């Protein structure tokens, strides 16, 4: 029995422009058990028309996700991934910067 | 240098019903069907156009092959909690990879190996005729496919149907598959600066990215993230780098990338 | 109440992907009979009985033939629910899942009446026991030698092998063997 | 095209 820690990457599909349509991605790879909940967040709270990718896995057999909504992105309205697994004490939320 | 690969994974859910099971196949960097066991009508759905007018004839056969290998798996989770001595109320998972490589057209090589909750289980060696198991429990597993003749099976798939299947996919989608998009590329300045090069849009997902400053390679302080999926079939990439406000210009990045007819250079 | 009783048609060896029908019956008229499964997965069937013919019954259906299927199986009679003893165990078993083992008469597969005959069945397969049918089972060039004693009235005979941690999970049957008492 | 095998 293993387990392993999920990597989190936050970015937007097109480059961000306030006022145009776009999406938003949180990406979650490396992790074991497949079980696993991530939030997309508009100034702090739920989005709920979310979907995401289907279950796959790479060489060292760890899984692979992402999710996606469409979005507008303006200014002073902050985004940010929040994920839960099992190998985490505590949830963790990482922010939306439309710079990386 | 083309490759199919499929990826099939069974979780078990003791007291919440029977275990889930999805699968996925790709061709190259490219997703083409899946089949998940809790939709409302359980079928394989394709996932890339040129899967998508192959009549229903062909989908049927596939989708009774993705529910009897969910039938299969459900029998050996109950098999391995036994070899394992395990009790009946914990959760477990299965994991299934199988492929072929194509190089002079032929077959370069095939896969076909397993994992149980995470580690390595047994697997079909690069002869296609022997086993490696990782256990004592997966000796059992050895034991009983050598019984079976089960080795023969796997070989005659991967050397056949895996390879024209291959071949026909190719060909039939070879307006997207067989012709590659180049990156969308533009660098970036961030206040001694940051210098970021970008990669947007591409396909496939390999590409090097690589900063310089007259001529030399600047590897030593370069941040780079992994490769990400955009959401339509493409990819995204960027590399970094500290400079001394003021030698901006002295810097260079270069993209290497299939679908370029040479390498790119880039200045701020 | 009274147990039922319990036979397989056409029998308890059951090949890969093909159908066995359980049937539980009695002279009691049971309004319902039920099938239980001992085993890697357990279950529990209902039918409603039949009374036609001068017995009272109910035919299961098994099958496709897989390897859930295999086990222990015993029926029950219910008055109503509120139900009779349970009937004598009867194991049905899945075969044709492994390559067939080698059958040989140690003695000549011809033999003189009083001549003390065995049977012998090997595989390079790693199985840990063979059963014999004319129903033996004896413990493994893996091999179990079967002694018939002196030779009285001979007949046709089957070999399968199997594994210890799947004792209902059989191999294919081998080349039948007939021997003939002169 | 996907394939099916025995039980571990």
């Amino acid at each position: 029995m293993i387990q392993r820690t999920p990597k989190i990457q936050v970015y937007s599909r097109h480059p961000a422009e306030n006022g145009k349509s776009n999406f938003l991605n949180c990406y979650v790879s490396g992790f074991h058990p497949s079980d696993i909940e991530v939030d997309l967040l508009k100034n702090g709270e739920r989005i709920e028309k979310v979907e995401h990718s289907d279950l796959s896995f790479s060489k060292d057999w760890s899984f692979y996700l992402l999710y996606y909504t469409e979005f507008t992105p303006t200014e002073k309205d902050e985004y940010a991934c929040r994920v839960n697994h099992v190998t985490l004490s505590q949830p963790k939320i990482v922010k939306w910067d439309r710079d990386m | 240098s083309h490759s199919m690969r499929y990826f099939s994974t069974s979780v078990s859910r003791p007291g919440r019903g029977e275990p889930r099971f999805i699968a996925v196949g790709y061709v190259d960097d490219t997703q083409f069907v899946r089949f998940d066991s809790d939709a409302a009508s359980p079928r394989g759905e394709p996932r890339a156009p040129w899967v998508e007018q192959e009549g229903p004839e062909y989908w049927d056969r596939e989708t009774q092959k993705y529910k009897r290998q969910a039938q299969t798996d459900r029998v050996s989770l109950r098999n391995l909690r036994g070899y394992y001595n395990q009790s009946e109320a914990g959760s477990h998972t299965l994991q299934w990879m199988f492929g072929c490589d194509l190089g002079d057209g032929r077959l370069l090589r095939g896969y076909d190996q397993s994992a149980y909750d995470g580690k390595d289980y047994i697997a079909l060696n690069e002869d296609l005729r022997s086993w490696t198991a990782a256990d004592t429990a997966a000796q059992i597993t050895q034991r009983k496919w050598e019984a079976a003749r089960e080795a023969e099976q796997r070989r005659a798939y991967l050397e056949g149907t895996c390879v024209e299947w291959l071949r026909r996919y190719l060909e039939n989608g070879k307006e997207t598959l067989q012709r590659a998009e180049h990156p969308k590329t533009h660098v970036t300045h961030h206040p001694e600066a940051t210098l970021r090069c970008w990669a947007l849009g591409f396909y496939p997902a390999e590409i090097t990215l690589t900063w310089q400053w007259d001529g030399e390679d600047q590897t030593q302080d370069t941040e780079l993230v992994e490769t990400r999926p955009a959401g339509d079939g493409t990819f995204q990439k960027w590399a970094a780098v500290v400079v001394p406000s003021g030698e901006e210009q002295r810097y260079t990045c270069h993209v290497q990338h299939e679908g370029l007819p040479e390498p790119l250079t880039l200045r701020w | 109440h009274r147990k039922p009783s319990l036979l397989a048609h056409p029998g308890r060896l059951v090949k890969s992907e093909e159908t066995v029908i359980l049937q539980c019956w009695s002279d009691v008229r049971f309004e319902h009979f039920l099938l239980h499964r001992e085993g890697k997965f357990k279950d529990t069937l209902h039918l409603i009985g039949e009374h036609h013919d001068g017995v009272s019954k109910a035919n299961f259906s098994i099958g496709p033939m897989m390897q859930d299927l295999a086990g222990t199986y015993r029926c029950y009679g219910s008055v109503t629910y509120q139900l009779s003893a349970p009937s004598d165990p009867l194991d049905i078993v899945i075969t044709g899942l492994y390559e067939k083992p080698s059958l040989s008469a140690q003695p000549g597969p011809t033999v003189l009446a009083g001549e003390s005959v065995t049977l012998s069945c090997s595989s390079r397969s790693s199985y840990d026991m063979y059963h014999l049918s004319l129903e033996c089972r004896f413990s493994a060039t893996f091999q179990a030698d079967f002694p018939l004693g002196p030779a009285t009235h001979g007949g046709t005979y089957r070999c399968f092998g199997s594994f210890r941690d799947s004792p209902y999970e059989w191999s294919n049957s081998s080349d039948p063997l007939l021997v003939s008492v002169i | 095209l996907y394939n099916t095998v025995a039980t571990l």
